[PDB]
């Protein structure tokens, strides 16, 4: 284990004996993470990194039919639920039952506006983050009456409700806007073939102007370089056949400075705590970057890992993202939830799984059972459900003019 | 007259006189419910309410009063947002009692879209910004990361065009946390906007105190990240001094920053035809091969694609 090993220790912060705020909580962090692997060198047993399959199973199994009052937080956002559980279902290779599904779909079809798109929950005004959730929730079910849900013809229609003239998009009617709205646009657009010749026109433009002075993307123009947004940004432009509209070599730089040197894990962005969901908005970066760059013929890039310690990163999971009681995390300490159990699986899988033509490598830390399921870096859901639903609505036109 | 969901004599919306000739809407999840969240009776019992206020599109001072508690019960819940703030509308509420709601509420749940896109849009109906950067400062001070206060701080000051006093306050947080990332970011918003790095005046003040920042803390990476961003626009090449500078600290202020930051040098320098080709890249390639092997190994993947970059050029 790469973060047992001895001399790790010396990946430790250094403050140079002048702390601030910063310095501080990171010291906190790390001095837990330590713990966590120093739990393993107490005069008992060897280090076992096991993926708990079975309880993140349980959990996930009633997660999908009910949830305590404890979620009356997300009573906004139960597209992502569906999308959360029932992908990370997907990765641990699960089964959805041809009855969940129907109802997933009849709920969704609950969500869905006479207006195009999807509302947070049944009755609720339609939203792009929804809309996101909603869709890949669909596609992974890749069923004829799942991908019936969906109203192309009107989801074009909202999109455009959306759309601004200096390119970017609105959450929703009278909503935000930052790139999550590129990325769930053009998520969405893509996946049910609905993309005109001017929906996204000036999109890559505007998207490019988020990429500031640390090579990172931040969530609009002049802001902070943040892991979810530039996975947003990138990934947005790798729909669109626009990488180039960034400076992949600054991004690369950054995305790569993310995973913490100590705990394994990525940091949102420069000098923040590590945190379990960014296993994906961060290290996704890399599967994707290796398309961008290599697609420019770049010489210099590997036959088999994408551009981070993989390995640090499957350790920092499994031993230090992953409740006993079921579900992934954030970190330890904190509490369990779908979402970190959605994030902290699919970042596992990217690190475990690597892709680039003819090459195939995969690297499973611990017991092999830990090997999950592939996921498609752009959409996050199954390459071939994205395949699959992609070949399917192409067999129906683009809502013509 | 508000009753508060806290208040110890609160009582549900079904037994409440002013509210009988209203039958509630409880929420359709279907028959094969999924997802399904089991609220609290107090919270069904709210929103059963929003929904046939909602429904019937009801523009009523109540209709208002009942989007409050709605909102409380689930500040995340865009709908209601949007709707209330149609009630800003029809009922013509005082717009400025608003904010100090909005205030109330982003005080206390500042990491929620809703709020301070609520918040934007009375600044803007209102169009006076004058009590933003205050505001903005209190959140930033509970939270001085908070990328939501930044972003909405970015957009005022932007906006309303108030930028005079922002790199002020900038140099006032990064002396309570020169490592706070979301300062430097703002530092560089405000440069970008006003003058520019192009003033020598102000390339050589920022990339002094720069390098200032960094002899007192090394090991900062936004300091690096700051140095390099605001040079790396014109070529490292073209500051002979810079590389010189640098490889003084190699003893007395050592950090695998240095390290990667004399990579950038080399690596611009065979960019721009430097002299000593030979010379520099072998120097360049032993950095790399350092920083995989000892310095920085969490990123080998990285400075071995470096050395294989520059093993081509
Ligand atoms: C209630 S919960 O725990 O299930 N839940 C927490 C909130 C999450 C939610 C969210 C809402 C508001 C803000 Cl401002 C950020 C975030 C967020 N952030 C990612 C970075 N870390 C902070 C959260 C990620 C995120 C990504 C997709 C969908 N929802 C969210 C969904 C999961
Ligand atoms: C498709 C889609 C919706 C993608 C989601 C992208 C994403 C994760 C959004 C980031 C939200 C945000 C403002 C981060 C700051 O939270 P924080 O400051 O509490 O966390 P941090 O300290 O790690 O930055
Ligand atoms: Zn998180």
């Amino acid at each position: 284990l790469y973060s047992l090993r001895p001399e790790h220790a010396r990946e430790r912060l250094q403050d140079d004996s002048v702390e601030t705020v910063t310095s501080i909580e990171q010291a906190k962090v790390e001095e837990k993470i330590q713990e966590v692997f120093s739990s393993y060198k107490f005069n008992h047993l060897v280090p076992r990194l096991v993926l708990q399959r079975e309880k993140h199973f349980h959990y996930l199994k009633r997660g999908l039919r009910q949830l305590t009052d404890a979620y009356e937080c997300l009573d906004a956002s139960r597209p992502w639920l569906c999308y959360w559980i029932l992908h990370s279902l997907e990765l641990l290779d699960e089964p959805i039952p041809q009855i969940v599904a129907t109802d997933v779909c009849q709920f969704l079809e609950l969500c869905q506006s006479p207006d195009g798109g999807f509302g947070g929950g049944p009755g609720q005004y339609p939203h792009l983050a929804p809309t996101y959730a909603a869709v890949n929730a669909l596609c992974i079910i890749g069923t004829e009456e799942a991908y019936n849900v969906i109203n192309r013809e009107k989801l074009l229609q909202y999109l455009y409700s959306l759309k601004q003239p200096d390119g970017s998009f609105l959450m929703h009617v009278g909503g935000e806007v930052d790139v999550r709205s590129a990325y769930c646009a053009a998520s969405v657009a893509s996946l049910t073939n609905i993309i005109t010749p001017d929906l996204f026109e000036g999109t890559a433009e505007w998207i490019a102007r988020c990429q500031n002075w640390e090579g990172g993307i931040g969530g609009v123009p002049g802001m902070e370089a943040h892991g979810g947004y530039t996975f947003c940004g990138l990934a947005a432009l790798v729909i669109l056949k626009k990488e180039r509209s960034l400076n992949l070599k600054s991004l690369l730089q950054w995305v790569t400075s993310r995973q913490m040197r100590f705990e394994g894990g990525f940091q949102g962005r420069c000098n923040k705590l590590v945190d379990g969901c960014y296993s994906f908005w961060q290290a996704g970066l890399l599967p994707l970057l290796h398309r961008a760059l290599h697609a420019q013929g770049d010489p210099a890039l590997s036959m088999s890992h994408w551009m981070f310690h993989q390995q640090a990163l499957q350790e920092y999971i499994l031993m230090c993202c992953q409740c006993p009681a079921g579900g992934l995390l954030d970190k330890p300490g904190k509490s369990r939830d779908f979402y970190h159990t959605c994030y902290c699986l699919s970042g596992l899988s990217i690190a475990q799984h690597f892709g680039s033509g003819a090459m195939l490598h995969d690297v499973v830390m611990g017991v092999p059972e830990n090997v999950l399921q592939p996921t498609h870096p752009v959409y996050n859901i199954g390459p071939d459900k994205v395949i699959q639903a992609t070949t399917h609505f192409l067999q129906k036109p683009v809502p013509g003019f | 007259g508000f009753l508060s969901l806290d208040s110890p004599t609160y009582v549900l919306y079904r037994d409440r006189a002013e509210w009988a000739d209203i039958d509630p809407v409880p929420q359709n999840d279907g028959p094969s419910p999924v997802v399904q969240i089991i609220y609290s009776e107090k919270f069904r019992d709210v929103y059963d309410y929003f929904r046939a206020v909602l429904q019937r599109d009801e523009r009523s001072e109540r209709a208002f009063k009942l989007t409050r508690d709605a909102i409380e019960l689930n500040a995340a819940n865009y709908t209601v947002w949007h709707f209330r703030r149609v009630l800003l509308r029809s009922l013509q509420k005082d717009l400025q009692e608003e904010m100090n709601y909005i205030t109330a509420i982003i005080e206390e749940q500042p990491k929620n879209y809703q709020v301070w896109h609520h918040r934007r849009v009375l600044v803007e109906w209102l169009k006076d910004p004058s009590q933003e950067l205050e505001f903005i400062a209190d959140i930033l001070n509970q939270d001085a990361k908070n990328y939501h206060a930044w972003q909405h701080r970015q957009w005022v000051i932007q906006e309303f065009r108030l930028w005079d006093n922002e790199l002020q306050y900038v140099d006032q947080l990064l002396k309570e946390d020169v490592r706070n990332n979301s300062v430097w970011n703002q530092r560089h918003f405000v440069i970008s906007n006003t003058t520019g790095y192009s003033d020598r005046a102000v390339l050589e003040r920022e990339v002094q105190y720069t390098l200032e920042m960094i002899k007192l803390v090394p090991h900062n990476e936004s300091a690096w990240n700051y140095l390099k961003g605001i040079l790396q626009d014109r070529g490292l090449s073209r500051y002979p001094n810079l590389l010189n500078q640098l490889l003084d600290l190699q003893p007395s202020h050592s950090s695998p920053y240095l390290i990667a930051f004399l990579v950038d040098i080399y690596e611009d320098m065979l960019e721009n035809q430097c002299d000593n080709k030979e010379d520099i890249l072998n120097k360049a390639l032993e950095l790399c091969e350092i920083l995989a092997k000892e310095k920085d190994t969490i990123r080998k993947e990285y400075w071995r694609y470096i050395g294989r970059s520059l093993q081509s050029k």
